[PDB]
């Protein structure tokens, strides 16, 4: 009953799978990895308070990892609860085995400095997550948004550059591009970078509202 | 004349009028949790490193 | 018409809007079957104060087009400015198939449950959209507002005081910032924020004086009756003062 | 738990 | 300039015979790697994977991807050999155009860097894509007057 | 490439024609030039007449009218792109239509601003007429895009109507109000956020305050030894990563130059990587960087060496030309275990 479940979330059939893992949970209530797999698809499409309650529930069995320690400090954040949400990091950046690891404990704080408004201290949790480890691709786009509203362009419109050319799918460098160089007036390296975000996502939104802004201008007036 | 406690709220809000075109970040990640099998092989090649570094 | 709105981009741009009309009245009247002409329009009748004028042109664009995405939550935001909160979301269920992800689209939905006290689904409505948009100068200050209400106040200083930072020169984030922290026990943090809260706006609200009665309430008595006659006289406003003033009946009861 | 494609995050693409 | 002009095309010749010698070797190698793939699917001890068609047709394309690598190493040698020759050629251009008209040393300076990427394998780097890159931007703010490199432009980008 | 007349003659004459520059011109009887000029957006696919007014068809689907001086009267916009135009005439009911054969095989039939009818049998059609075919009077000829036929024929009964329903704009329930439900476990929590929030709030802030020193202070850590990969002063970033090819023993370290500015190029640095002796080599180890033109990027290569398996990061500089030695941009690489 979990190599059932792992195939569908192989061709992303959730739909199907987490009914299977809560099979795996109905008898053997201690199985550690089909309770991490519902405690994640709870917290992402808001249900993070009971995302949660697979997490401490995870703690008490006794395993205490590092990466648990991130996980319990991301859910209780976003479930406000304001008392274990913080310690739980301290106790992350501590126990942390490899320098790669370090960085994206100091990244998931990011998200939380950007919660609070803070984004001179959001501005240094990025870059720690940098100089721990470099090619963290998901931090070189996250910190040239933080640039974009101070206004340096030409910084910001470089590591959108390398943070495409770290990872060559994950739309989310290649569409921040294209209101970068957009709002410029360059419209044609405006077109290849919201080109990719398509192939790379297709059914966005905020793509579709882009490539036909564009292709009105390439016709004609 | 116990209290008055009376601090009254607007009751409505910022609505918004229009979309605007903005840039968004990425979303933060939830780690994984390792296997007892990597947990262990993991644990087996970090010590043939320090063997390996004494011969 | 193209060469219109680059000229509805000029005056829009280096200042107001009043010139920017009778640009755009040049424009309706040339081509009165356009969606894109008219729909720019209303929004630009609306930030001058709608004379019933911007609810008669979206009406035009959307029998012309039933689908444009800008058009609906002018009307949706058109409507919900009075009531009208179960006519809204049949308006914003049209587009929700659509643009499912849109934060100003999930903003005004936790904001019409809030007219229909269905309070704890707003909260698991509007959070949708600060994971979706993590600052913004809106979405915080609705997040913050529908605590109080709701009386959970350790929670509400943190989404007040998130978009103090992303945009300062408020007035009402401050007057409710400290509302916030009178729940708590930190008074002399409380007279510093109402400090900078009756400095920052000095025209335009009169809540936030009724407010400075209840923290002179405890342990003061000169200065009541200085703040509570303080811009008593309103210019122009249709806000709910009456409501305040059910207070500032006992407000002056405490001065009599 | 956040995986799509070569390691993809979530809750901006779907679920 | 005349002259430093037959150095720097049968060098590039020598780069393009170098990106001539390249893709033989690659796509042989892709019919080695498909040979291994077709020898590890077959090879296995019982009957129907014959021992013939296994070993002899491995040399031939074994000699293929070797014929040639002992030849790739020898214009290679030579393109390390002549740039050599086309440093010492374009020190000794960059010399007199400091004192054709006189340079006040911070000129040749901006000179020293944009005619001399000291490169070893530039087939990557683009020697060639340095030079008119270089003098691209170096139109502007540098001096006026100067018409060797603007003569030199033309036969920048005209190879 | 597109023209039409009225047809009259010794009174009157006027002559239209559209081109392909995307106007509409008209002519007078006698007067050999254009009198009055009218223009679209794009090119006309087709120009036919009405009794009175004069329809075009944009490529942007935006099927307009003028009169016959010319100005804007309506504009019907298609949902699909137009391939062919053409004008229907009934001698029996005096029906003046005009047709647009669509690019999906659909035939939309208009008079002034009404939708008559459609016909969605075949593939995309390219040719059509109205007229006529032996005996029978009623005839409407189409031609598939790949070459063959296909034949229509009316009869004395059917007349044109609108006929058409009310299509509303959302009358499915597709999504009806997706929100989220909350549990139980939602509506405890609230509970102990209510008495004993005070608490909750004093607890964030003393927390929060030693996150502020813990992370200057090892901002400062590596600020002053200048590891990151973002400068000010000379203003590149440096990227770099193991290329594919640098497998086993030998192993190749690819690196990435490029400057920020749009009009300052820098000038003539150095890169030399100090690293912790281990068994590999790399021969050059001490590079002069070329001019840096801003925008472009640049790709550095070295070739690693490595006898046996370990593995131990590498620390890659880039200095100032003379005088700084405060190493900017210093990029302490970590190193992939080779075998």
């Amino acid at each position: 009953l979990c190599g059932i479940a792992r195939i569908y979330e192989e061709m992303n059939n959730m739909s199907s799978a987490a009914e299977y893992y809560k099979e795996v949970l109905k008898q053997d209530n201690t199985h550690v990895e089909a309770i991490a797999c519902i405690g994640s698809n709870h917290f992402y499409s808001d249900q993070p308070e009971i995302a949660l309650r697979f997490y401490r529930r995870l703690l008490q069995m006794g395993i205490y990892n590092g990466q648990l320690f991130n996980n319990l400090g991301l859910c209780c954040f976003y479930a406000q609860q304001y008392d274990m949400t913080l310690t739980s990091f301290e106790r992350a950046l501590s126990l942390a085995e490899n320098e790669e690891e370090a960085a994206d404990v100091w990244y998931n704080l990011g998200h939380v400095a950007v919660g609070i408004g803070d984004t001179n201290l959001a501005h240094q949790c990025f870059r720690l997550a940098l100089v721990n480890n470099n090619n963290h691709a998901e931090a070189y786009n996250n910190l040239a948004v933080l640039e974009m509203r101070k206004g340096h362009v030409e910084q910001a419109r470089a590591l959108l550059q390398t943070a495409s050319s770290l990872a060559p799918h994950m739309y989310e460098p290649h569409f921040n591009f294209a209101t970068i160089s957009d709002k410029i007036g360059d419209l044609q390296r405006s077109y290849v970078a919201a080109q990719k975000s398509e192939a790379a996502f297709p059914d966005h939104v905020d793509t579709q509202h882009l490539i036909k802004q564009l292709r009105q201008h390439f016709a004609m007036l | 004349v116990k209290s008055m406690f009376r601090e009254v709220l607007p009751k409505q809000g910022p609505l918004f009028v229009e979309d605007i075109m903005t840039m968004v970040l990425c979303k933060p990640k939830l780690l994984p949790l390792k296997s007892l099998t990597l947990e262990k092989l993991e644990k087996m090649h970090q010590a043939a490193q320090n063997t390996i570094r004494q011969q | 018409d193209l060469t219109y709105i680059m000229l509805g981009k000029i005056h829009l741009l280096e200042g107001d809007l009043d010139k920017a009309i009778e640009v755009y009245k040049k424009a309706v009247e040339f081509s009165p079957e356009n969606t894109e002409l008219l729909t720019t329009l209303g929004l630009l009748y609306l930030q001058l104060g709608i004379y019933q004028k911007a609810f008669e042109h979206l009406g035009n664009a959307l029998t012309y087009d039933p689908t444009n995405y800008k058009a609906i939550l002018a009307a949706g935001s058109m409507m919900q400015t009075h009531g009208d909160f179960d006519v809204a979301l049949t308006k914003y269920r049209v587009v929700a198939c659509a643009v499912p992800e849109s934060p100003p689209l999930w903003n005004n939905i936790g904001m019409c449950f809030f007219g229909k006290k269905k309070y704890v689904a707003a909260i698991s409505c509007l959070k949708r959209a600060n994971y979706l948009a993590p600052f913004d100068w809106k979405i915080l200050y609705n997040l913050g507002l529908v605590h109080l209400t709701m009386q959970q106040y350790a929670s509400a200083f943190h989404f007040l005081s998130a978009a103090i930072n992303f945009q300062p020169k408020m007035g009402e984030l401050y007057m409710l910032l400290a509302v916030a922290l009178t729940n708590l026990e930190d008074i002399e943090n409380a007279k510093r924020a109402y400090a900078e809260a009756v400095h920052l706006d000095k025209c335009n609200p009169l809540v936030n004086l009724n407010y400075a009665v209840l923290l002179y309430n405890q342990g003061e008595k000169k200065n009541a009756l200085a703040q509570y006659q303080e811009m008593e006289k309103k210019v122009s406003l249709l806000k709910d003062n009456s409501s305040l003033e059910f207070d500032s009946e006992m407000v002056e009861m405490a001065q009599k | 738990g956040i995986a799509e494609m070569m390691l993809d995050e979530n809750a901006i693409a779907q679920v | 300039l005349q002259e430093y002009f037959e150095l720097i095309d049968h060098h590039f010749e020598l780069r393009i015979n170098g990106e001539k010698l390249e893709e033989l070797l690659s796509e042989r190698a892709v019919q080695f790697r498909a040979i291994q793939r077709r020898l590890l699917a077959r090879f296995k001890d019982k009957t129907p994977a014959p021992l013939q068609h296994l070993d002899t047709l491995l040399d031939g394309t074994y000699k293929q991807v070797i014929a040639l690598a002992d030849a790739v190493e020898e214009n290679q040698g030579n393109l390390f050999q002549s740039f050599t020759r086309l440093k010492s050629a374009t020190h000794l251009v960059i010399l007199l155009i400091a004192l054709w008209q006189k340079l006040s040393a911070d000129q040749v300076a901006i000179l020293e860097a944009a005619f001399l990427p000291l490169q070893e394998d530039t087939q990557e780097l683009g020697w060639e894509e340095t030079v008119d890159a270089a003098i691209s931007h170096l139109l502007k703010t540098c001096l006026s007057k100067s018409s060797k490199e603007q003569a030199l432009n033309l036969n920048s980008q005209l190879n | 490439v597109f023209l039409e007349v009225s047809g009259q003659f010794d009174v009157e004459f006027r002559l239209a024609a559209a081109c392909r520059n995307g106007n509409i011109y008209i002519l007078r009887r006698d007067s050999k030039h254009p009198k009055y000029c009218i223009e679209l957006s794009a090119q006309p696919v087709g120009l036919i007449r009405v009794h009175k007014v004069l329809v075009v068809g944009s490529t942007q689907d935006s099927l307009h009218g003028f009169t016959h001086k010319g100005k804007k009267l309506w504009t019907v916009q298609m949902p699909a792109a137009i391939l062919t135009m053409n004008l229907l005439e009934q001698h029996s009911r005096g029906l003046q239509a005009v047709m647009a054969g669509l690019a999906n095989g659909e035939v939309r039939i208009y008079r002034d601003k009404a939708l008559l009818n459609v016909i969605h049998t075949p593939d995309a059609v390219t040719s059509l007429c109205f007229g006529r075919y032996g005996r029978e009077d009623n005839t409407l000829i189409m031609t598939t895009r790949g070459g063959g036929l296909i034949i229509k024929i009316l009869k004395r009964t059917a007349v044109f109507v609108e006929g058409g329903s009310e299509v509303g704009p959302p009358p499915a329930q597709a999504m009806k109000l997706n929100v989220p439900r909350k549990t139980r476990l939602y509506v405890d929590q609230t509970l102990r956020e209510r008495e004993a929030g005070t608490a909750m709030h004093r607890a964030f802030q003393t927390d929060l305050y030693l996150l502020r020193l813990r992370a200057a202070r090892a901002y400062l850590q590596a600020l002053e030894s200048s590891l990151s990969p973002l400068s000010t002063t000379a203003r590149e970033p440096l990227k770099l990563h193991a290329v594919v090819q640098g497998l086993g023993p030998t192993f190749k370290l690819t690196l990435h130059l490029q400057n920020t500015s749009t009009t300052r190029p820098v000038l003539g640095l150095l890169v030399c990587f100090l690293y912790n002796e281990a068994l590999y080599s790399l021969p050059r180890a001490f590079f002069k960087v070329p001019l840096l033109v801003p925008g472009l990027n640049y790709p550095l290569e070295t070739f690693v060496e490595s006898l046996s398996n370990k593995g131990i990061s590498d620390i890659i500089k880039v200095l100032v030309l003379r005088e700084g030695q405060s190493a900017p941009l210093l990029s302490a690489h970590v190193n992939m275990p080779g075998s």
